[PDB]
């Protein structure tokens, strides 16, 4: 369900690893990567789920620019058929 | 039921056979029977089976690329319940690696 990303306090694309883990309550063994974050929201998590991400320009240039590929994957996620909402804020 | 499901059980048939185990399917095929992950139901909507041949597309590219070669994947050593971090990868030109950490690390392994 409802999972805020605030881009301002991602810090580096780690911190962002650490914050999807909690808020989409990812296994413990979650490798914080993205073939790992494919898997869990292919494989492991709850639907629906709605993301929303605010102040993803941000994010971008702190995460120098890999936010944005991680952005991709819940975006290929939902094409394979995944209740996923993404709000862009 | 018909299982292999170890890394060398796994690897040897996808050597020998080109062809993955039979008590294989991809979690497409899974979802339509009545797999809802969270659930963690998979042996009640399709006992013996395992989640594997589903598109691996190697996003931190850790594993070698080539063109024309695709990667797959597939779980390992599971027989009931939630999903665990183990996976073999195999190539379209016979590669073999698996992972035991959720894809941090891998090891060729064939």
């Amino acid at each position: 369900k409802k999972a805020v990303i605030n881009g301002e306090q991602i810090r580096s694309i780690s911190d962002l690893h650490q914050t999807l883990k909690k808020e989409l309550a990812l296994p413990e063994y979650y490798g914080e990567n993205l073939d790992a974050l494919w898997d869990a929201l292919t494989g492991w998590v709850e639907y629906p789920l709605v993301l929303e991400w605010r102040q993803f320009e941000q994010s971008k240039q702190l995460t120098e620019n890999g936010a944005e590929s991680v952005l991709q994957v819940f975006r290929e996620a939902k094409a394979e058929g995944a209740d996923i909402t993404i709000i862009l804020s | 039921a018909q299982v292999i499901n170890t890394f060398d059980g796994v690897a040897d048939y996808l050597q020998t056979y080109h062809k993955l185990p039979d008590n294989y399917i991809t979690k497409s095929e899974a979802q339509a029977l009545g797999w809802v992950a969270s659930k963690g139901n998979l042996a009640d909507v399709a006992p013996g089976k395992s989640i594997g041949g589903d598109i691996f597309s190697n996003r931190e590219g850790k594993l070698p690329g080539k063109s024309g070669r695709t990667w797959r994947e597939a779980d390992i050593n599971y027989t009931s319940g939630f999903r665990n971090s183990d996976r073999i990868l195999y190539s379209s030109d016979w590669l073999i690696y698996k992972t035991t950490d959720h894809y941090q690390t891998f090891t060729k392994i064939r």
